[PDB]
C-alpha cells in the first residue's frame, strides 16, 4: 500500500542517518540508555539491523578473499573450513560490537542474504589459484 | 594514497570528516544542515559506499602486510647470516632449512609465493657477503617442498642459474673487499 | 642525489646503520636497500668524485 511504502522509505531515511552519525560505541552506549535516534519507530531499528548484517557479511567475506588471493589455502577443504569457522565466529563479532542480539531476524536477514552467490564468488577465486 | 595504516584510522578519518562535511556543504549554499531533504541526499546509500572504501581499504592493508612481512623475514634472517663466521658453519644452512620448513608449517610464511620471494633474497643477500659461497653449497642439498613438490635448493633454482649464483658467491669476496684483491694481485 | 656528490659516501656510510620504520617493519637504512644494491651504491659514491671533477682525476694519475 502506499502508507506501507511511505512508511518503509522514512525507515530507510532514518536508518541512513542513523549510521552516519553515532560511531559503533556511540551506537552501543545508547541502545543501553534509550536515548537513541528514532528508536520508537520498529520498522527504523529493523532497516537499521538489516543494515548492520549486510555490512558485517561484507567485511566476514572480504577477509577470506584476501587470504584466498594471497594463496594461503592450499586446497579447497582448508579454504571450507575456514570460511565456515569464520562465518560463524564473524556473526557474533559484529553483532555485539553493535549491540545488536546476533539470533536477531532481522539481522540474519542482512547477514545470511545471498550467501550463494558470495559462495560461488570465492569458489571461483579459489580455483583461479588451485589451476 | 596510502595514507591510513589501519582500520581503525581509517574508520576515525571518515567519521569525522562525515560529521563535519555536512555542515561545511550545508551552510556553503544557505541550507539547514539539520533538513531532512538535505539529510535524504546526504545520508543516501551510506552502507554501499561504506562497503566500497572498506574494499579499496583492505586491498591496500593487504598488500602493506606482504611488504611488511618481506622486510621482518630479512632483518629476522640477517641475525644469524650476517656474520662471515655464522655463514661458515653448516649449522647455518640447517637454521636457514628450518627456519623455511617451520614458517611454512605454522603459517609464519602464509603463501609459496611468500617463500619463493624469501628464498630468492636470502640467497641474493648470501651471495654477496664473505662466507657465503659456503652457505650456499651447503645449503643447495637441502630439501623445500613448495606447490605440492619437493625438491632440492638447488633443483628449485635451475641448474644455469644455480652455476651463476655460484660464480656470483665465489667472486663477489674480490669485488666488496679491496684487501683481498690487493693481497692476491701482489702475490 | 648524494651519490653524485663530494663527501656523499661518508654521509650515506654513517646513515647507513640508522633506523627507519616502513610498512610496519624496522630496518636500518643499509637492510631496506639491498645488499648488492647497497654495494652498488657505495661503489658510485665513492667513484664519482673523479667523474665529476676532471682536477681530482687529473692530480690523483699525475702523482
Amino acid at each position: 500500500t502506499a502508507k506501507e511504502q511511505r512508511a518503509r522509505d522514512l525507515a530507510d531515511e532514518r536508518s541512513n542517518e542513523i549510521i552516519r552519525k553515532l560511531t559503533p560505541e556511540q551506537r552501543r552506549e545508547a541502545l543501553n540508555n534509550g536515548t537513541l535516534l528514532y528508536q520508537d519507530d520498529p520498522y527504523a531499528m529493523e532497516a537499521l539491523r538489516v543494515k548492520t548484517g549486510r555490512n558485517a557479511a561484507y567485511l566476514v567475506d572480504d577477509d577470506v578473499m584476501q587470504k584466498i588471493k594471497e594463496g594461503v589455502f592450499r586446497t579447497r577443504e582448508e579454504m571450507e573450513e575456514y570460511r565456515h569457522s569464520r562465518l560463524q565466529e564473524g556473526a557474533k563479532v559484529y553483532a555485539e560490537q553493535f549491540g545488536i542480539d546476533p539470533e536477531d531476524v532481522d539481522y540474519q536477514r542482512g547477514f545470511n542474504g545471498d550467501i550463494t552467490e558470495r559462495n560461488i564468488s570465492l569458489y571461483g577465486a579459489h580455483d583461479n589459484f588451485l589451476s | 594514497e596510502g595514507v591510513f595504516r589501519t582500520r581503525e584510522e581509517m574508520e576515525e578519518y571518515r567519521h569525522s570528516r562525515l560529521q563535519e562535511g555536512a555542515k561545511v556543504y550545508a551552510e556553503q549554499f544557505g541550507i539547514d544542515p539539520e533538513d531532512v531533504d538535505y539529510q535524504r541526499g546526504f545520508n543516501g546509500d551510506i552502507t554501499e559506499r561504506n562497503i566500497s572504501l572498506y574494499g579499496a581499504h583492505d586491498n591496500f592493508l593487504s598488500q602493506q602486510a606482504q611488504k611488511g612481512a618481506i622486510m621482518n623475514s630479512r632483518v629476522e634472517l640477517n641475525g644469524v647470516l650476517q656474520d662471515p663466521d655464522m655463514l661458515r658453519r653448516p649449522d647455518s644452512a640447517d637454521f636457514f632449512e628450518k627456519y623455511i620448513d617451520n614458517g611454512l608449517v605454522t603459517g609464519a610464511i602464509p603463501s609459496d609465493a611468500q617463500a619463493t620471494q624469501l628464498i630468492s633474497q636470502a640467497f641474493s643477500d648470501a651471495s654477496s657477503r664473505a662466507g657465503g659461497a659456503d652457505f650456499l653449497m651447503r645449503v643447495g642439498d637441502k630439501k623445500v617442498t613448495l606447490n605440492g613438490a619437493t625438491t632440492t635448493y638447488r633443483e628449485l633454482i635451475g641448474e644455469e642459474q644455480w652455476n651463476a649464483l655460484m660464480v656470483t658467491a665465489q667472486r663477489s669476496q674480490f669485488e666488496t673487499d679491496a684487501k683481498l684483491n690487493e693481497q692476491y694481485r701482489l702475490k
